[PDB]
């Protein structure tokens, strides 16, 4: 018990988050059609 | 219907939740 | 005298004389604040003192005629008044002043100066508070009792058929007016009143705790065992340990406060929540908007006949209530049950 | 930095991205208003406009949009049911479309104005910084809204150029789009005289037009620009909040009391005219004036309109509702197919009986068989009573005039009992709650929705108001 | 610094100019204070007449009046 | 002499003093 | 369903209870 | 002139005790001479319910019930 | 049982809960 | 140019469970009504 | 209501794509 | 019974992430963490 070395932080910039977020409704946009069937 | 459309609701919220939540961290430094 | 300098006029002496400081503070919204005040209470007394409900309810509420402090009250006009604002010279009245009283007039003198003496009270806080160059919170709390009476005694009646249904200023009438809400539209069981109680009891749970905690949690500031007078108002240092009371609170509950400031703001915010839920709950009500019934258990149990829950026992209490208080509660209606129709439990 | 209930405040030193923050607001209300249009065509059913009203499908903005002459759509169908001679380009889905572009148009504007912030109009050639004169800009504002007012006044509701607006018959049997005269006289403040809407908004259009004028060139006082912090922007807003929550508590008042600007053929009869029986008392006048001119009772009671018997229902009141009972009037009770006659009850004597009709109040409310002196002579023995005055015991008979059961006349016990049951609710219909699926359990038409939300909405701006003064008022305080 | 110029800016800019500048004394308080006064003497007039408080031989105040 | 504090101090005691009169002679008329 | 909905909002209220219980802020400064 | 100077002067006392007690038989006899049933309407207890109705009133309409109201009480 | 009481009982749950841990971790991590 | 009003908003840890509480008790309270 | 979802869905991924031109980070 | 065992593994792997510093996991001559992985792998084979 005692300040863990292993330590870092995860970072995601705007270009990151605009592809995630692109990819994320293009998959919605696709598979919307085929789920309601 | 309700299957689908909660589905879709899901994985249109949570996924983009995470990745603001990440994004936010991100800008919070500069 | 102004920031150029100016001259001084009318304005300006009466504003020296309003605000200078003795022991009756009258301040410009004094002008309103005090007639308005007085006349209520002029009005309520003199109202529950020889002023009768015998031709607006039917009913017989006051001193005089032999009620006591707890079933007297002013009653409201007769529900074929409607919405009207009864003035004293009013058509209704034409001028006399016998029959205005009779006729239940004095109901809404009562209120309508006892609304604008609400109002004037609080400017009165505003106008203080400004003197005194301090935030004014207080009128900010002081707005939710004005939200509750605007919504029971003003905007309620006005959704309704007429003054008729507004709250009589009575004891004994303020009951009839809690067991009419049961009754009728199920009070209870609408989620604002859930939170205005919430609010209510957290409050006062809230004010018992800080108490409670403050005075066990002194500094041995003196001699002896009384430690009232162990406090100097014009001190400097605080009289009690917050440490202390943060770290008991912690491992007795879970979660203490921290900070005095957002201690007494949640303080503050507690009630105020509260009956503004509330408040808003009642205007709900006043359009017939009712959380009256569960549609998918109402239909379980007319499906199943073995179904029963608290709810349906409820659903027949206030069915009871109903039937059994409106013969009389409203005689403007002239219902006459015959009594093999009344609700009843056939066990007897 | 700030709370999150102070994450707005960054915009109160610089007028740009006011600018912007406003007209995305703009956007966002007219992008609903199209929105909601288009949402409400798709529902929209026009096959049956006597027995299945807009206000009985929960319309909410359909009404507003009809009120000012707006009546075709593109589908071919009007709101009257006739067929549709020509759309044109103002039609309800033009409307939306038109509100759907201006929304997209100020989101632009909002975006332009957000992005370019430092403008030389904002600064103040004296110091060099960002001032708004505000008497002056509500100088400009008011001339602005007192010409709008005087030509809404004198060119749209009048008919000069405009259509003009709803106009209906007091019992609300033919109402139309129709052109009023403006009435300069004491009946012009009738809330129910139509003209006096065009009256009013001349009137006030010249004096907000003076007004404007006014303050456009005189400026404030010294003791009066200090005395109400004129100089600061908080106030114009505490001010603003006032106004806007004693419009509100106005027009919900209006809407519940009913007035000529809520016509109920478009929102539906008020709790009052069923509370006083108009539209009862109507159809009582037609059938004995039709029995005094000399006809069976069939022909005196065929003449009377479904339209009018469907006004004198319970069902159509707006105080019967629930808070939580969601969605449209035919989705609780079903949706109204037919008239099936006025219904008289008879005990074997030949005495006329009536039944005692239910309050507003009442959830639930006896079944009360009574002669005409007032006298009860039969009633349900609630649920599993013994009675003296039963419906069986009695020997009561109901035969039915007009409507679809026109000449019948049952004697069954049971029928008896459920048409008294069915017609101690008013006027008996016809309802098929099978195509909605319908809970049997009243709903409120859109009359009392608005008025709830208008009435809460004015209550919680009180509560603004008081708030943003206080902020205003004791600026030093809250400051440092 | 200087902001932006646009020839819009330099129209309305006389409008925005005069920031600040108020009339000496009280002014013109009295003309509103008599405006006040008749409009809640009028306000008072139409609640009364909404109200049928205060009854009019032409007005009807009621659902009739349609029939005009 | 005819200060604030004179005013409401009568104006809140003479009325007081009155009903309470009117209420004990109240307290006798017979039913 | 219900059911199970009310079960899951009874659920996450008391797993927000637990946490800030126990998962606090660490008071400083008093 | 604090409370304890309102007190001690004897005028004071002597300019209340000359009305006090006035305003008390004032209100006495106003309850015991029957002007209270006069100015405020309140029905006398014998006169509740009249032969014509012997029932509780019922006002009905807004407008004329100034006749109404005298009516029933039987004035 | 509907799906417009379900759909809209989740929204509420998700979407001030994605706000708040949003401005939580934005913060934490300043 | 850069906007001199510049500002980040904070909600430290208490806040986020006041909010995440009230949010829950508000869904807990109105599901029954919201359901029927 | 699937037309509506569907365009609320198009209507969404038009956004995103005027975000990412119009408010891109500058390098 | 899966259920309950789910939790009992949840609280285990609590224990282990707060307590991580551990005398096993470290080398006795160097004393910096290490893993022994073919005496591991040798191990879990004879439970298997
Ligand atoms: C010129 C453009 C234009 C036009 C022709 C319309 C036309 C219409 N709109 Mg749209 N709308 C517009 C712009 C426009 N709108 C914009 C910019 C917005 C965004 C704010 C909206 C948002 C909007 C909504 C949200 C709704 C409409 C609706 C409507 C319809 C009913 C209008 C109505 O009843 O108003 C009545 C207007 C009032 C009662 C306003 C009263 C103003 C108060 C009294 C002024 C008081 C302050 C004043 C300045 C004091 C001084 C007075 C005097 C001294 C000068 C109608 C088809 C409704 C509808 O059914 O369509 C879907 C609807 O729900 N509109
Ligand atoms: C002044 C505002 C206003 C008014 C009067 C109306 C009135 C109406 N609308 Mg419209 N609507 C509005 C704004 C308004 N709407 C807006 C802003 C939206 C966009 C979201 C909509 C979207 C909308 C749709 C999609 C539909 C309606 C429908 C209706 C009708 C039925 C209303 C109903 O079922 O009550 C429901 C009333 C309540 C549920 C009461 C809620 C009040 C409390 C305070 C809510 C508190 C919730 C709280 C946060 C806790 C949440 C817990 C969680 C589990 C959810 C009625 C004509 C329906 C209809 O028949 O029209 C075709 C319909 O289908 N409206
Ligand atoms: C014309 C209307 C108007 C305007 C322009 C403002 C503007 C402002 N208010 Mg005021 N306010 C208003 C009405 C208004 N308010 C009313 C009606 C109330 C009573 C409820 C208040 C109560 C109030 C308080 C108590 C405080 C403010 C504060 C503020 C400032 C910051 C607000 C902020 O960042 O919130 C940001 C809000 C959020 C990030 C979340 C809000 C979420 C709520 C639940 C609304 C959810 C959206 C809602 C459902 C959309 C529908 C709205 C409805 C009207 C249709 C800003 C100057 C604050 C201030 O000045 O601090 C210095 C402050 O402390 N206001
Ligand atoms: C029944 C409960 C109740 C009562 C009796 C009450 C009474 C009072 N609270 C006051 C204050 C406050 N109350 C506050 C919060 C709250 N108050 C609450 C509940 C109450 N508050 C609640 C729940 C809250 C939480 C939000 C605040 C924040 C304040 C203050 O700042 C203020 C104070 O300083 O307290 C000392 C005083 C205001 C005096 C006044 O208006 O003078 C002027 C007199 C007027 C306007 C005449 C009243 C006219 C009324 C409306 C009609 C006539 C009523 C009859 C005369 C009496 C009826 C008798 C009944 C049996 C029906 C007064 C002592
Ligand atoms: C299976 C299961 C679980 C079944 C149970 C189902 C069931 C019935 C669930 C109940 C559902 C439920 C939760 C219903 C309630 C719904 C409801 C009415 C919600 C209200 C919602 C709401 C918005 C209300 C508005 C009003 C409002 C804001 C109320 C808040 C009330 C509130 C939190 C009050 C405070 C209570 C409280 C315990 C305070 C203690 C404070 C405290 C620790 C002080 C200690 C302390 C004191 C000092 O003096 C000092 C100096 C220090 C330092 C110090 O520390
Ligand atoms: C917080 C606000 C600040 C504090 C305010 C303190 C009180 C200020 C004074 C209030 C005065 C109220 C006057 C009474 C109005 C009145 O009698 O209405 C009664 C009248 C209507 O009158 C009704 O008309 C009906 C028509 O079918 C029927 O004939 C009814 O029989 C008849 O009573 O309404 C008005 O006069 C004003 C109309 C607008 C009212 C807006 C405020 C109330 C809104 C309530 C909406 C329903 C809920
Ligand atoms: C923070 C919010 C973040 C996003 C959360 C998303 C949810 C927000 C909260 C939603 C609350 C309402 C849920 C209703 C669920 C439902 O079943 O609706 C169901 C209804 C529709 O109901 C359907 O209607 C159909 C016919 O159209 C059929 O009849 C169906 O049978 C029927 O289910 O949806 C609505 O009513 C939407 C309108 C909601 C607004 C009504 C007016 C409110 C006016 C008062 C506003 C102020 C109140 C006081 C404020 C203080
Ligand atoms: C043996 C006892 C075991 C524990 C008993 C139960 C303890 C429960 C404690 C819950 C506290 C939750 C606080 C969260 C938010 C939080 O972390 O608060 C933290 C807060 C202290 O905040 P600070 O003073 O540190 O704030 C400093 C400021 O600068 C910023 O806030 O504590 C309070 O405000 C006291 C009020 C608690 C009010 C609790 C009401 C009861 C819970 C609600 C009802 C639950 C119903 C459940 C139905 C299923
Ligand atoms: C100032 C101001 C304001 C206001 C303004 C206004 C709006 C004004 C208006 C005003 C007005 C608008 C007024 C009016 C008035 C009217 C009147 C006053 C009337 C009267 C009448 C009469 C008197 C009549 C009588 C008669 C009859 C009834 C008939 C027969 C004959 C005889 C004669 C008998 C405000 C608040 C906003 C803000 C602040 C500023
Ligand atoms: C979407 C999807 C997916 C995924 C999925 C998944 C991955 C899922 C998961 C899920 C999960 C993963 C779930 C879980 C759950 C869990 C739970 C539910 C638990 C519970 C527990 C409990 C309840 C306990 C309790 C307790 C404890 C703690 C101990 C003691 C006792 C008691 C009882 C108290 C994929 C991509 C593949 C594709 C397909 C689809
Ligand atoms: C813009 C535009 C566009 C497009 C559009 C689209 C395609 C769509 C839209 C869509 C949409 C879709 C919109 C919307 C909006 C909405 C809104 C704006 C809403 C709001 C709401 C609210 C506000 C509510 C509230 C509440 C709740 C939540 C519940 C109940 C209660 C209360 C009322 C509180 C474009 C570019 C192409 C072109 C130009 C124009
Ligand atoms: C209305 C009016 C009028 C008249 C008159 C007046 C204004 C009056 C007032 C009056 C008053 C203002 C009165 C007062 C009274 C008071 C009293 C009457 C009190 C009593 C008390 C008592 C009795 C107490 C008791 C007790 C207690 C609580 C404590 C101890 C215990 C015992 C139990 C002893 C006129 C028409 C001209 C005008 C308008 C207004």
């Amino acid at each position: 018990a005692r300040p863990n070395p292993n330590k870092q932080v995860v970072e995601l910039n705007r270009t990151s988050l605009y592809w995630g977020l692109l990819l994320i409704f293009v998959l919605a946009v696709l598979f919307s059609s085929y789920i309601f069937n | 219907n309700i299957y689908g459309l909660t589905a879709t609701a899901l994985f249109i919220i949570i996924p983009t939740s995470f990745l603001l939540i990440l994004y936010v961290k991100t800008a919070s430094t500069q | 005298i102004g920031t150029y300098q100016e001259k001084r006029t009318w304005f300006d002496d009466a504003d020296d004389w309003l605000r200078q400081d003795r022991f009756v503070f009258v301040g410009w919204s004094g002008l309103l604040l005090f007639p308005c005040a007085y006349f209520a209470l002029g009005g309520w007394l003199t109202g529950t003192t020889f002023v009768t409900s015998w031709y607006t309810h039917g009913l017989a509420t006051s001193y005089l005629e032999g009620c006591n402090f707890l079933t007297a009250a002013v009653s409201t006009p007769a529900n074929s008044m409607a919405h009207s604002l009864l003035f004293v010279w009013g058509p209704e009245a034409q001028g006399d002043f016998t029959r205005w009283c009779q006729l239940g007039g004095l109901w809404a003198f009562v209120a309508l100066h006892g609304a604008f003496g609400l109002i004037g009270f609080m400017l009165r806080q505003f106008e203080i508070a400004r003197s005194v160059n301090l935030r004014p919170y207080n009128a900010i709390a002081f707005s939710a009792p004005i939200a509750v009476f605007v919504s029971v005694f003003l905007i309620y009646p006005l959704g309704q058929s007429g003054w008729f249904f507004a709250p009589s200023f009575g004891v004994a009438a303020i009951f009839r007016f809690i067991l009419f809400f049961q009754g009728f539209h199920n009070w209870t069981l609408n989620p604002f009143h859930m939170m205005g109680v919430a609010g209510v009891l957290g409050a006062a749970l809230l004010c018992a705790i800080h108490g409670a905690t403050v005075e066990n949690t002194l500094f041995e500031d003196g001699d002896g065992a009384n430690t009232f007078r162990a406090f100097n108002p014009t001190q400097a240092e605080e009289t009690y340990s917050m440490v202390t009371a943060n770290r008991f609170w912690s491992q007795i509950f879970g979660v203490a406060f921290s900070n005095k400031r957002w201690l007494h703001f949640f303080m503050l915010l507690v009630p105020v929540t509260g009956l503004w839920m509330s408040a808003i709950g009642v205007v709900g009500l006043a359009l017939n908007l009712r959380a009256y019934d569960f549609v998918s258990q109402e239909i379980r149990a007319a499906e199943d006949p073995e179904f029963e829950t608290f709810y349906t026992k409820n659903i027949l209490l206030n069915e009871g209530i109903r039937a059994w208080m409106a013969a009389q509660d409203q005689p403007h209606e002239r219902l006459v049950f015959p009594e093999e129709v009344l609700p009843r439990g056939n066990a007897l | 930095g700030l709370p999150w209930y102070r994450v707005h405040t960054v915009v109160i030193n610089d007028p740009g991205r006011l600018i912007s923050v406003h007209l995305m607001h703009t956007a966002l209300v007219s992008g609903w208003a199209g929105s909601m249009a288009l949402f409400e065509i798709s529902v929209f059913d026009p096959s049956d406009p006597v027995l299945n009203p807009m206000w009985r499908q929960g319309m909410f903005v359909l009404p507003f949009m009809t009120r000012l002459g707006i009546t075709q759509s593109w589908g071919g169908w009007t709101i009257s049911g006739e067929t549709a001679t020509n759309p044109g380009i103002w039609s309800y889905e033009g409307v939306a479309a038109a509100h759907i572009i201006l929304s997209g148009a100020l989101f632009l504007a909002s975006v332009w104005h957000w992005t370019y912030w430092d403008l030389e109009l904002f600064r103040d050639p004296r110091t060099g910084k960002t001032a708004l004169d505000l008497p002056k800009i509500f100088g400009i504002h008011l001339f602005l809204s007192g010409l709008l007012c005087f030509g809404f006044g004198a060119f749209h509701v009048t008919g000069v150029f405009g259509p003009g607006i709803w106009v209906s018959d007091p019992y609300g049997l033919t109402g139309r789009v129709q052109p009023v005269a403006p009435s300069w006289g004491a009946d012009g403040f009738d809330p129910y005289n139509p003209g006096g809407i065009a009256s009013h908004h001349i009137a006030a259009g010249i004096l907000g037009v003076l007004a404007g004028l006014f303050h456009l060139c005189v400026r404030p006082s010294i003791r009066l620009y200090f005395g109400l912090s004129m100089g600061s922007i908080e106030t114009v807003l505490s001010s603003s909040i006032a106004a806007v929550f004693w419009a509100a508590f106005v027009v919900a008042g209006t809407m519940w009391y009913g007035s000529a600007a809520t016509p109920i053929e478009l929102f539906g009869p008020t709790r009052y005219q069923w509370d006083q029986g108009f539209f009862q008392q109507e159809i009582q006048k037609r059938v004995q004036a039709s029995l005094a001119e000399g006809a069976s009772l069939s022909d005196a009671w065929s003449r009377i309109p479904e339209k009018l018997a469907f006004y004198d229902y319970i069902g159509n009141n707006p105080a019967k509702g629930g808070l939580f009972r969601t969605g449209a009037m035919n989705s609780g009770d079903g949706i109204a197919v037919g008239w099936l006659g006025h219904a008289s009850f008879k005990d074997q004597e030949g005495r006329e009986l009536f039944v005692r009709r239910m309050p507003t109040f009442f959830e639930t409310f006896p079944v009360l068989l009574l002669d005409k002196d007032g006298i009860v002579r039969a009633d349900v023995p609630f649920r599993k009573a013994e009675s003296k005055y039963s419906i069986e015991q009695v020997g009561v008979s109901v035969t039915f005039y007009g409507g679809e059961l026109d000449g019948l006349t049952f004697t069954d016990p049971a029928t008896v009992k459920k048409y008294a049951r069915k017609a101690q609710l008013g006027e008996i219909f016809e309802f098929d709650r099978s195509t909605l699926q319908s809970d049997g359990v009243f709903r409120s038409s859109p009359r009392g929705w608005f008025t709830f939300g208008h009435v809460c909405f004015a209550l919680l701006f009180f509560f603004g108001h008081i708030w943003h003064g206080a902020r205003t008022i004791f600026r030093d305080v809250f400051a440092g | 610094e200087p902001g932006l110029v646009t020839p819009l800016g330099t129209l309305l800019r006389p409008l925005n100019s005069e920031a600040g500048k108020v009339l000496p004394g009280w002014g013109t308080t009295v003309l509103m204070a008599v405006f006040i006064l008749l409009f809640a003497a009028f306000l008072l007039i139409i609640l009364e007449i909404y109200n049928s408080s205060l009854i009019l031989d032409d007005v009807s105040m009621s659902w009739e009046t349609l029939a005009k | 002499i005819f200060t604030v504090r004179w005013l409401a101090i009568h104006g809140i005691a003479v009325p007081t003093i009155f009903f309470l009169g009117a209420i004990t002679a109240m307290q006798f008329i017979q039913r | 369903m219900e059911a199970l909905v009310y079960t899951f909002l009874l659920v996450g209220t008391l797993g927000i209870i637990f946490f800030s219980i126990f998962f606090r802020d660490p008071p400083r400064m008093i | 002139r604090p409370f304890s100077d309102i007190l001690t002067s004897i005028r004071y006392w002597v300019i209340h005790s000359i009305t006090v007690p006035a305003l008390f038989i004032a209100g006495w006899l106003f309850v015991s001479t029957g002007l209270a049933y006069d100015v405020f309407g309140t029905p006398r207890p014998n006169e509740y319910f009249t032969e014509d109705r012997q029932e509780a009133p019922l006002i009905t309409d807004r407008f004329n019930a100034l006749e109404q109201v005298k009516k029933l009480s039987g004035n």
